[PDB]
């Protein structure tokens, strides 16, 4: 007869993929037994066993355990992880093939698409929760980050930091990382979650790969949106910027000779400066327009 | 709010 | 290939016309019409020195407060674009129906835009007052804070209903999950005609609290009259038992409520009561709710 | 299309066999208890043995406003299932049921119950997971898991599929905290063979009769590629002058053999015995230091909660 | 219980 | 994960 309306098929396709995964640490106050310190899941991106998670679900672990759908478990060696997208990548050694999730370069997320949400909520076992995407190019609840959150209505709970947010058809979307809990009047939010989107997190990955960090340019500053441009608010005290000598109340409006036209495209503009490069930045104090050369740094770790 | 960058 | 299931026709019908009001976050708005109004809650925009509304593609507009309704909620903006203005889809033959696919769109907690998707779970609801002529639908589209004022509309983008109020906090504090309330499009609209031509909701009342109850008949008892109300001049005090009003039965006070509304103020109506077993027919001048 | 999408149609054909459920005590307190399923033509009604299990008075309201006063046919703690009955006339609605459907994790359901007493409310999610242990590792509820929201008062109602067919009776939802916030999306319902099965019993009997032989055992397996294994229930514990240990059952037997039928899976062996009638006297064979022993066990009635 | 009208 | 039978 007629057959009941099912996403069984997108989650028989990208289900497999998601693992879950273990935060075990060492109990140094008492004899170094591993116990479980945090939980959550993991997406596996191509047959050599690299794996996409969020780097909270991993950071400080003595012994990171990856537990797939069909049983099999894993010690992972930590690849690398980035604080700014809180992504991390783990490998692990399987020999005898392993499920990759499905990955779709040409679609591009739409607002309103159904999407699937793959976690490991509570450490229940493997979860799929229903949804749609609810925005797309969001900063999520703290306003600086590079993290350019899609955001969906599909349930998100501790335990899903890491898995998959995936469309009908099994294509990755976004990697499911946070979820809204804090309230002006004490409500208590719903249905606001947050995945990086999967092209910015394919790119974290390879990055984490190549150089086991993400390598990024940097200036020194801290700045804000609006004679339209960027204010310096602050300068880091040996920040390039301190060196290159660029002050409070400078209005930025050009950078590497691209116009300053807002803090996220520039802040994505300064990241992939080769550090070491020396770039030029178009200011202004009083009316008086200057353009000051800046030596790129390497952004600091964590 | 402030970028660093 | 093959296509992803998606709401995003809905979203590109709709969302444009679905706009972020502010006060310089207040809640979310709807462009009902070319001409620039704009239906919101009430709650939304009280409290509000001066408005403003910002649409999706940049545009920011000053709002005009042209009348408000505090029975019903909603609040009618009035902006002044030149450039054409894009407007939320209307179907008048749509029936909402329990189980139709509904997306709200608000902006909750001010980042931006947000839809959510959900289904109609109930039609004619009171919401939390459980006294109530707001015949909410409801949904289980999540609803957030600053969702208010902002549009529910089904899989063809047509508007559905204005969200306007969640359930968050009952029974102990336990915080309930997927119940939120929208005013169904039809009556949105006509308060928005009402409120564009006489500036406020003209609805006729009669003055009087009540509550339901050889045989006996199903009648409003009277507890509380207005001192210079139309009932109480007309001489009837409390603990009278109220059997029509207009030559109708009043059984069901939400009826009656319904029915006492529509009757223009200034109208000269029979209302038959009953003190000690006794019947009398007798004659009430409907008057103006007075506003609140 | 001129049809927008909706799962009206499922509305359509289950929402009329699902009741609200009350209690009347004491002036008047009409207490709402939850949610139920007309389940057939003769007034049968399932709903959670916690919905009903304080009632002095059990009240049953039809969404088309028929009000019953509901008898407590039997309950069932190991399932939270319980059985009532009314003496309706002029016919009842009954909720679809498709004892051939398979339930399939993303398959779309909708929760119908009366949480908070709102009303017959409606809810949409998927099936989030099968088999699942839920809240309380009773582990006999085989509970299906889903995001539709389920509220303080769904308790008893139903979960449907697109066309209205029953998946579950929902059952629970999940509220426990790890650092002070609070779930979403996360519910429970006992899936609908279970459902239909233990209603039989309770109308049959005055209740659940179990089988029992007292013992606490878990499925194994071996330990790379898989060699030398043997497949069985370990044995965990033994409940002290049970059936097992009165038939010398020790720890750690590997339990291989129940009732002429090989132990494979826990769960398959759990209802096996369920349905041995008590009394009776059945072979058990186990594996001892790699030596088969058959042992004469005599099954026991399921001790009382 | 009170209804105002 | 043990069952009681
Ligand atoms: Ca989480
Ligand atoms: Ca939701
Ligand atoms: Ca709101
Ligand atoms: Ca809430
Ligand atoms: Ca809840
Ligand atoms: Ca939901
Ligand atoms: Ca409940
Ligand atoms: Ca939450």
């Amino acid at each position: 007869g007629p057959t009941p309306a099912s996403y069984n098929l997108a989650v028989r396709r990208a289900a497999p993929a998601v693992v879950n995964v273990y935060n075990r640490g060492l109990n140094t106050n008492s004899h170094n037994q591993l116990e479980i310190r945090t939980l959550g899941s993991g997406v596996i991106m191509d047959q050599r066993g690299y794996i996409i998670t969020n780097k909270h679900v991993i950071n400080d672990a003595d012994q990171i355990i990856v537990a797939l759908q069909d049983g099999r478990v894993f010690e992972a060696l930590l690849v690398g992880s980035d604080s700014l997208t809180d992504l991390a990548v783990l490998k692990i050694n399987a020999t005898g093939g392993l499920p990759t999730i499905p990955i779709n370069a040409r679609r591009v997320p739409h607002i309103g698409d159904v999407v699937l949400a793959i976690g490991n909520p509570y450490n229940l076992g493997q979860t799929i929760t229903q949804g749609i995407i609810s925005a797309t190019g969001r900063i999520g609840l703290n306003p600086t980050g590079r993290q350019n959150f899609l955001q969906t209505d599909a349930s998100i709970n501790h335990g899903n930091s890491g898995g998959a947010l995936v469309n009908s058809l099994g294509e990755l979307m976004g990697i499911n990382t946070l979820s809204f809990d804090k309230s002006n009047d004490g409500e208590t939010p719903e249905g606001i979650g947050f995945a990086i989107p999967f092209q910015l997190a394919t790119k974290i990955m390879d990055k984490l790969i190549r150089d086991g960090r993400v390598i990024r340019g940097y200036i020194g500053i801290g700045g804000r949106e609006i004679l339209q441009g960027i204010v310096v608010n602050e300068v880091s005290p040996d920040g390039p910027a301190a060196n290159a000598g660029i002050q409070v109340n400078d209005l930025i409006i050009s950078v590497d000779n691209k116009p300053a036209i807002s803090a996220l495209e520039t802040m994505d503009q300064v990241a992939e400066i080769r550090p070491g490069s020396v770039i030029p930045v178009v200011v202004m104090r009083d009316d008086k327009q200057l353009t000051l050369q800046v030596t790129i740094q390497e952004y600091p770790a964590t | 709010l402030v970028y660093q960058f």
